[PDB]
């Protein structure tokens, strides 16, 4: 079992980056996704988690207008987007599972997303 | 709901006791802990409170009730130096954590 | 013509001939008067081995009513073995829709008591009336919102406000449709947006969240978004995510 | 006193179906209507019943999520509505009446519901070459192969109805392709070409195709 | 809970002989209803309660039983009575699996015939080979396809006629289907038939073509 993410993307402020998480080794519809931001030398802060019932839920009010999460069951993949990007959101975004609603079974490799001009 | 922790940075040597806690400003039912070595993604340790999985030694004894929650490591090891974050599951909020040098 | 004597119905007919007994049809509705006491039977009453129910006024009524062995199905006159109106019948492993309420009967022809699993799904029949629960109930300090006996998923109004009844394995291995702990984070469900405070209740009315203004329906807690809205005499335009302009 | 149901409706998985039942010869309010299907050759399966007088319905837990029975007293018709059809719903649905709650007194003729991703298609009819009455046995045999049609049913006759002796029309078998196929055969003596030319009549009503081979 | 079980799956007797159908229940039930069905016809009600019969049911059929076991019986069979017989418990409206009552006759060996594919079918990219077993009894038979003596157990479908009204025999059709691809490169197509009436297996052949 493993969650594989997309490569490292770096773009200018005011753009959009779509990070994907490819599930492996388990049925993708028996668990919920999740997303967390860790800025350099900063705490962990949560973003959102998709559900197999296509409810894209849990936007952090700080990210409510910026984020867009989606699901592709036919490819057993997950996704996450971020609009109106600024130079403050430079961080590493991780996926995560949810074991019976507990603690995130497995984490992704963590995608490098930095923003500068 | 914000939760706080007692030690932020900590420098110890292998084979010493380690105790670090996370206190919530509200009554809370469960708490999790996550280890993270530099460069690689976080690692789950404790779930609920007195539970563990994903291959952790039996020396890890998580405990806590109400506001104050504590983690225990009976014996430190050289390859176990990393950052320890604590998390609330319902509010989905983390904390500063603790570093090992 | 019957007249109540000390809280007991006696049918005196007309001529002041003092009493009669047995089954009686008084204005379409059917009574049974005790053979020895000439009293209108009331409640669960056994007559010649066959079971009957009568309301407090001695009027026979059809339905699923509680007997000493549990809720039995007193049925029409041609359902099981030439039964008769209001007679309890054998009814094994079958659903029963009655007055737009659901009942399910087990191996010995009795209605379900509370929680019961039927062929994969988890129904909850109200223990008081035996019918599949409807609406917001609380079992064992666990909250649910039932429609026809099955816990539903979604943001519904509860005793202490709007609760988010999440699917199973969403919060502490919660049961399907059980209310969960949802604190300080938004919720998109079926195209409608919600926001839950520290008490896990979807806010209503005008609420400012993160330096931005929102308005949530008082009746459904759904965020207003997508176009214009006349929230009581004044016209406002909400964005797609619920941000007023 | 008879019951008359709808015709064979044919749907694709996920759709629904409406089956009717025309009660005649009696007081429609008196009795109850039971709905009973029968998968091909499988045991009879009871689905639900309805009480015309009080609007009382009861299901079979198997179909709790999808079946709904309704009532039209004036029309003396009973209805059932299967929704979200699975490919395993292909069956003959019957309509029966309860006598004082003992047995089923009158039965409908049944209504066929076919559930399949396949699309309606007519058969191709191929000849079966015969030539073997070598020495010990005089009788020879020929037939026609009715292949790759959908849905059931097909009827086959020989020589435009003349022949009945020796005719065997085999039950259709369901192919892995979702199409049906059957063969029809007939046994006949020494006759060869130039004598008693045999004709195979294949008719597939739902396709509105007639083929004589 | 209540599961009804038909004790003899198939029962092979002759007309004029007494017949017994049993329907054993998993638990104690008060009444048992017996039905009947011909091929292509809706089930006709035979018995209700346990003993009482329906209209249009001769005095041949009797019905009796108690608790777990119930028995439908026909005093003297007549050619029309051969059909499937289901039981039923009303309170749960569960049905039995049916007992097929067939006409018992003498063993009858099959006549075996082989049919090559047609011309118009070949040019369309498919080839169907048919093997037919005519007028045999009992129903049990094994048909073994071989292609150049290679037996395939996977590529074929079979169908069997109902018991004949005049001689009480069955007929069977076995069809081997493969694309035109994987056909022309083989020569001899053979159908091996095994049956109670055949001293040794009977094989019918087909040639490379022509």
């Amino acid at each position: 079992v493993q969650l594989v993410q997309s490569g490292a993307e770096v773009k200018k402020p005011g753009a959009s980056v779509k990070v994907s998480c490819k599930a492996s080794g388990y049925t993708f519809t028996d668990y919920n996704m999740d997303w967390v931001r860790q800025a350099p030398g900063q705490r962990l802060e949560w973003m959102g988690d998709i559900n197999p019932k296509y409810d894209i839920i849990g936007h952090n009010p700080k990210f409510m207008g910026r984020v867009t999460i989606t699901r592709d069951t036919s490819a057993s993949t997950a996704y996450m987007e971020l609009s109106s990007l600024r130079s403050e959101d430079t961080a590493v975004y991780y996926c995560a599972r949810s074991d019976r609603g507990w603690y995130f079974d497995v984490w992704g490799q963590g995608t490098l997303v930095t923003v500068s001009s | 709901i914000v939760l706080t922790q007692s030690p932020a940075t900590l420098s110890l040597s292998p084979g010493e006791r380690a105790t670090l806690s996370c206190r919530a400003s509200s009554s809370v039912n469960y708490m999790n802990w996550y280890q993270q070595k530099p460069g690689q993604a976080p690692r789950p340790l404790i779930y609920a409170t007195s539970n563990l999985a994903s291959g952790i030694p039996a020396r890890f004894s998580g405990s806590g009730s109400g506001t104050d929650f504590t983690l225990t490591i009976s014996s430190l090891e050289p390859e176990d130096f990393a950052v320890y974050y604590c998390q609330q599951w319902s509010s989905r909020t983390f904390g500063g954590g603790t570093k090992l040098e | 013509g019957l007249r109540t004597i000390d809280g007991k119905k006696y049918y005196f007919n007309t001529n002041t001939a003092v009493a009669v007994t047995g089954w009686q049809t008084i204005n379409g509705k059917k009574y049974y008067f005790n053979t020895n006491t000439s009293i209108a039977s009331t409640g669960y009453t056994i007559i010649s081995g066959k079971h009957f129910y009568f309301n407090t006024d001695g009027i026979m009524q059809i339905g699923v009513f509680k007997g000493p062995d549990g809720f039995e199905y007193f049925a029409p006159a041609n359902t099981d073995a030439n039964n008769i109106e209001g007679q309890a019948i054998r009814y094994q492993n079958r659903f029963l829709y009655l007055h737009d309420n659901i009942y399910y009967f087990g191996n010995n022809s009795k209605a379900a008591t509370g929680w019961v699993t039927i062929d994969g799904n988890r129904y909850y029949f109200e223990p008081n009336t035996a019918m599949g629960a409807n609406g917001y109930k609380t079992i064992d300090n666990k909250n649910f919102y039932f429609r026809n006996g099955l816990p539903q998923i979604g943001v519904f109004k509860g005793s202490n406000g709007f609760e988010y009844f999440a699917p199973a394995n969403t919060d502490a291995n919660n049961i399907e449709g059980q209310a969960i702990r949802y604190q300080n984070r938004f919720l998109h469900l079926l195209g409608k947006i919600y926001y839950f405070g520290n008490n896990s209740k979807a806010v209503t009315g005008w609420q400012t969240i993160n330096g931005k203004v929102y308005y949530f329906m008082p009746d459904t807690a759904m965020a207003a978004a997508g176009g214009l809205f006349e929230i009581d005499g004044v016209i406002y335009f909400f964005g797609v995510d619920g941000v007023k302009a």
